[PDB]
C-alpha cells in the first residue's frame, strides 16, 4: 500500500530515473549543481546582509528623545489653540498627532476641539487646504 | 502445532482441508458431504501420525486399522483407499525403514533411473519398494551427486549440502531419526570485520543491516505496487531494482538539502529586505534630529509658528523612532529564526563509502542464498517459495551429510561409473546407452519401460548436449531448460591443529573492498567438533575464482584470517579443499534459481513427463516414457537436499501408478 518507512518511492521519480541509460547519473548531477548555485547564492546575500548590518552599527542611540511627562490640562490656552489650527494643517485628520504636538491634550478633547472652534477657525478651510497637498 | 493437526502440519498437508491431489483420487469424497470429508481428514491425519510416531518401522493397513476407533475405524475400504495413497506417495514409509513383510518374490516392470543424487536414490527406494526393477546409473565414482563430504583423518567437511533448514515440516527430520546425522543448531549471530580487519561496530552493524532489509522490502512495493517489471522489453532483474531504489534514495537526500536552503535563502532575505528599509530610516532619523536641533537652539521668546516647528519636528522624530524600534524588533525573530534552520541540517550523504561496502556484504549474503549475481534473479520471483520454508533453527549434519545418500543406496542396484550418452524412448519403450568413464570405448545398453531422469540442470543446459535426447525434447520442455538460473557458490576447506577464533561463534563475514568483489571469501564457518573452517565463494566471484590455483585461494584466505585474529594465531594449514562446482561436468553448476523472465511455472514444466509418438500411425495414444526429478523439478522446494528427496517420492508414486496401476482411486 505505502512504501517502508523513510524509503522514497513516487510512480513519477521511478519513470524519470529510468527513461534512459544515463537518466540516472544526469539527474543526480541538475540536482548536484541546483545545489551549489543555491549554497553559493546563500553567501552572496549573507555577505550583503553582513555589510548592510554593519551601516546600522551604534543603533539609533544619539538621535533618541528623552521622556516627556505632562498631565493632560482641559484649558485651551490661546498658544494651545495656535499649535492646534498648525497641526491641522500640517496632519489632517490623525488626532493622535495633533494631540501629541499640542501635548496635553486627549485625542478627544482633539476632536471636540474640531467642532467648538470649527466656526472661528475656519476649520472647514484649513482641512481643504490639507488635501490640496 | 501438534496432536494429529501436527502430522498434517509436519507432512506439508493443511490439517482440515483436502488437497488437490486428494481431490484427484478421492473425487467420490471430496464432491461428497462436509461429514464425510471430516472422516477422511481424520483417518489421513491419524495414519500420519502413526507413522511419524514412528518411522523406524513399516506401516502396514493392519497395523493402522488396528489402532482406529468408531466412527473411524467403522469403514474399511476407506482406511485401506487412504492408507494406500500415503504409501503410494511417499507420504508414509518413505526412507530407510524394517520392513515387516519381505519383498514380494517377482517384480513388475523396469525402470532406469539417471543418477544417483538425492532425488535418484529417493525414488529408486520407493520404487524397489513397491516391488519393481530399478537400476540406477552414477556418471561418478560415488552416490550423492550435490550431496559431497570431503574425508580425512578425522577431518570432515561437505563441500556440498551441508544445512537443514528447519525440522518443523520437513522430511528430513524424519530420515534423522532413520540415520543417525549429528544435528547441531547454528547460532544466528554473525560479527563483520571490514577490510582493514576490524569490527563494524553494533552502531553502524545495525544500520546498514536495517536499511538493507528496508531496501529489499522496497524492491518488492516497487514490484508489487508500482508494477515496475518490464524495462525496455526485458525483465527487470532484483539487482536493477536495488539500484533504482538506492538512486531514488540518493535523490531524496538532495532533493531534501535542496529545499532546506531553499528555506534559508527565502529568509535571509526577507531579511536584507528588513535591513534596507531600516537603513533608510536610520537615514531620515539623522536628518530629522539635526532639524529639530536646529529649531531648538533658536533661543526663546519665539513666535507661535517657531514653537510649532519645535513641537511638529519632536513629534516627527519620536513617531520615527516608534518605527525603527518595532523593526528592530522584526529583526530580532527573523534573525534567531535563522541559527534556527542554519543549526539542524537535513543530511550530507544517503550513505558514505564505508556503509556501501558493508551493504555490499549483505549483498553478497544475498548472492549466495541463490548462488548468483542479483542482476540474475527475477524481480517478481525471486523469493516465489518464501512461504514455504520451514520453522526452527538451522542445522548441520555434525558427521557429514554423505551418511545420508549411503543410507539410502543401500540395498540398490547402482552401477557407478556409467555415464549415459543417449536417452532413446518409444511407444514400446527406452533403451539407455552409456560408457564406462574410465575407459569410454566400452559401451552399455540399458532396456526398460521408463526413464527417470535425475539429471542437473546445469547438465541438461550444455551446448552442445552431454545427453542426447531421442527423440528431441519437445520445444516446450527446452525453453524451460533455457529459461531457468542455474547459478554457482563454492566452498573452501580450511583443516587446522587448533581453534583460534571464537569457540562460540559460528560464523563470522569479511566485509570485501569493491562492489566486483562482494562474494569473494565473504564468509566463514565454524562447525564441526575437529578444528575446521569453512569459506564461501558468491555472486560473481565465485565463477572467477574457478581459474585460481588453489594455493593462491588459501592464500587470500589466511591473509584475510591474520587479518581478524593476529598475524601468528593464524598457523598453516594441515588440509585444504577447494570446490568447484561450474567446472564440474556431472554439475556444470551448484543448483536452480528463478533466473529474470523465469517463473515458479517454468519448474513446473520440469517435473512434467514425456509421453513418445505412436509407432504405427493411427495406432492408440501411448503411456508416457521419460520421467523428470530433481531440486529444479520442485516448485515449493528448489535448490535443497529436501526438495530433491521430495521430487524422487513424487516421481516414484507418479511411475507406480502408471505402471503398476492405482488399485486406490475407485
Ligand atoms: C552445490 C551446493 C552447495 C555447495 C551447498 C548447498 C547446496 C548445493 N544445496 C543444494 C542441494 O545439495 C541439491 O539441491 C541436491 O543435493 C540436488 O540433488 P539432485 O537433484 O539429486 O541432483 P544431484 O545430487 O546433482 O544428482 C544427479 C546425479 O546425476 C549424475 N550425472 C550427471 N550427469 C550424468 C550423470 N549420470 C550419468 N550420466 C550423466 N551424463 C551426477 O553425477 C549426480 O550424481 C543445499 N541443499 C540443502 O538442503 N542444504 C544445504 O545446505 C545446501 N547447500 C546450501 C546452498 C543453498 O542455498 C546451503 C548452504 C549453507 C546454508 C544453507 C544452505
Amino acid at each position: 500500500r505505502k512504501p517502508p518507512k523513510g524509503m522514497f518511492l513516487s510512480q513519477e521519480d521511478v519513470e524519470a530515473v529510468s527513461a534512459n541509460a544515463t537518466a540516472a547519473t544526469t539527474v543526480l548531477r541538475q540536482l548536484d549543481m541546483e545545489l551549489v548555485s543555491v549554497k553559493r547564492q546563500i553567501q552572496n546575500i549573507k555577505q550583503t546582509n553582513s555589510a548592510l548590518k554593519e551601516k546600522l552599527d551604534g543603533g539609533i542611540e544619539p538621535y533618541r528623545l528623552p521622556e516627556v511627562i505632562q498631565k493632560c490640562n482641559a484649558r485651551w490656552t490661546t498658544e494651545e489653540q495656535l499649535l492646534a489650527v498648525q497641526a491641522i494643517r500640517k496632519y489632517g485628520r490623525d488626532f493622535q498627532a495633533i494631540s501629541d504636538v499640542i501635548g496635553n491634550k486627549s485625542v478627544v478633547q482633539v476632536k471636540n476641539f474640531f467642532v467648538n472652534y470649527r466656526r472661528r477657525f475656519n476649520i472647514d478651510e484649513v482641512l481643504q487646504e490639507w488635501e490640496a497637498e | 502445532p501438534s496432536g494429529v493437526e501436527g502430522a498434517a502440519f509436519q507432512s506439508r498437508l493443511p490439517h482440515d482441508r483436502m488437497t488437490s491431489q486428494e481431490a484427484a483420487c478421492f473425487p467420490d469424497i471430496i464432491s461428497g458431504p462436509q461429514q464425510t470429508q471430516k472422516v477422511f481428514l481424520f483417518i489421513r491425519n491419524r495414519t500420519l501420525q502413526l507413522w511419524l510416531d514412528n518411522p523406524k518401522i513399516q506401516l502396514t493397513f493392519e497395523a493402522t486399522l488396528q489402532q482406529l476407533e468408531a466412527p473411524y475405524n467403522s469403514d474399511t475400504v476407506l482406511v485401506h483407499r487412504v492408507h494406500s495413497y500415503l504409501e503410494r506417495h511417499g507420504l508414509i514409509n518413505f526412507g530407510i525403514y524394517k520392513r515387516i513383510k519381505p519383498l514380494p518374490t517377482k517384480k513388475t516392470g523396469k525402470v532406469i533411473i539417471i543418477g544417483s543424487g538425492v532425488s535418484g536414490l529417493a525414488a529408486a527406494r520407493q520404487l524397489q519398494s513397491f516391488g519393481m526393477d530399478v537400476t540406477l546409473l552414477e556418471a561418478r565414482d560415488r552416490v550423492g551427486g550435490r550431496v559431497a563430504t570431503f574425508r580425512k583423518g578425522n577431518y570432515v567437511a561437505d563441500l556440498g549440502a551441508m544445512v537443514v533448514t528447519g525440522l518443523g515440516g520437513n522430511p528430513m527430520a524424519v530420515v534423522s531419526k532413520q540415520v543417525n546425522m549429528e544435528l547441531a543448531k547454528i547460532k544466528q549471530k554473525c560479527p563483520l570485520y571490514e577490510a582493514n580487519g576490524q569490527a563494524v561496530p553494533k552502531e553502524k552493524d545495525e544500520m546498514v543491516e536495517q536499511e538493507f532489509n528496508r531496501l529489499l522490502e522496497a524492491t518488492s512495493y516497487l514490484s508489487h505496487q508500482l508494477d515496475f517489471n518490464v524495462l525496455n522489453n526485458k525483465p527487470v532483474s532484483l539487482g536493477q531494482a536495488l539500484e533504482v531504489v538506492i538512486q531514488l534514495q540518493e535523490k531524496h537526500v538532495k532533493d531534501e538539502q535542496i529545499e532546506h536552503w531553499k528555506k534559508i535563502v527565502k529568509t535571509q532575505e526577507e531579511l536584507k529586505e528588513l535591513l534596507n528599509k531600516m537603513v533608510n530610516l536610520k537615514e531620515k532619523i539623522k536628518e530629522l534630529h539635526q532639524q529639530y536641533k536646529e529649531a531648538s537652539e533658536v533661543k526663546p521668546p519665539r513666535d507661535i509658528t517657531a514653537e510649532f516647528l519645535v513641537k511638529s519636528k519632536h513629534r516627527d522624530l519620536t513617531a520615527l523612532c516608534k518605527e525603527y524600534d518595532e523593526l528592530a524588533e522584526t529583526q530580532g525573530k527573523l534573525e534567531e529564526k535563522l541559527q534556527e534552520l542554519e543549526a539542524n541540517p537535513p543530511s550530507d550523504v544517503y550513505l558514505s563509502s564505508r556503509d556501501r561496502q558493508i551493504l555490499d556484504w549483505h549483498f553478497a549474503n544475498l548472492e549466495f542464498a541463490n548462488a548468483t549475481p542479483l542482476s540474475t534473479l527475477s524481480l517478481k520471483h525471486w523469493d516465489q517459495d518464501d512461504d514455504f520454508e520451514f520453522t526452527g533453527s538451522h542445522l548441520t549434519v555434525r558427521n557429514g551429510y554423505s551418511c545420508v545418500p549411503v543410507a539410502l543406496a543401500e540395498g540398490l542396484d547402482i552401477k557407478l561409473n556409467t555415464a549415459v550418452r543417449q536417452v532413446r524412448y518409444t511407444a514400446s519403450g527406452c533403451e539407455v546407452i552409456a560408457v564406462n568413464t574410465r575407459s569410454t570405448s566400452q559401451t552399455f545398453i540399458y532396456k526398460c519401460d521408463a526413464v527417470l531422469c535425475t539429471l542437473p540442470l546445469g547438465v541438461l543446459k550444455q551446448q552442445p548436449p552431454a545427453v542426447q535426447f531421442v527423440p528431441p525434447l519437445p520445444e516446450w520442455k527446452t525453453s524451460a531448460v533455457q529459461r531457468m538460473g542455474f547459478g554457482n557458490l563454492n566452498k573452501v576447506v580450511l583443516c587446522f591443529d587448533r581453534v583460534f577464533w571464537d569457540p562460540s561463534v559460528n560464523l563470522f563475514g569479511h566485509v570485501g573492498s569493491t562492489t566486483a568483489s562482494r562474494g569473494e571469501l565473504f564468509l566463514f564457518w565454524n562447525l564441526y567438533k575437529a578444528p575446521i573452517l569453512l569459506a564461501l565463494v558468491a555472486g560473481e566471484a565465485a565463477g572467477i575464482m574457478e581459474n585460481i590455483s588453489d594455493d593462491v585461494i588459501v592464500g587470500r584466505c589466511l591473509a584475510i584470517l591474520k587479518g581478524i585474529f593476529g598475524s601468528s594465531a593464524v598457523p598453516q594449514p594441515k588440509e585444504t579443499v577447494v570446490s568447484r562446482w561450474r567446472a564440474d561436468p556431472w554439475a556444470r553448476g551448484s543448483y536452480s534459481y528463478v533466473a529474470a523472465g523465469s517463473s515458479g511455472n517454468d519448474y513446473d514444466l520440469m517435473a512434467q513427463p514425456i509421453t513418445p509418438g505412436p509407432s504405427i500411425p493411427g495406432a492408440p495414444q501411448p503411456i508416457p516414457r521419460l520421467f523428470f526429478a530433481g531440486e529444479h523439478t520442485i516448485r515449493n522446494y528448489p535448490a535443497t537436499v529436501h526438495g530433491a528427496l521430495l521430487s524422487g517420492l513424487r516421481e516414484a508414486g507418479r511411475i507406480a501408478d502408471q505402471f503398476l496401476g492405482a488399485m486406490y482411486t475407485l
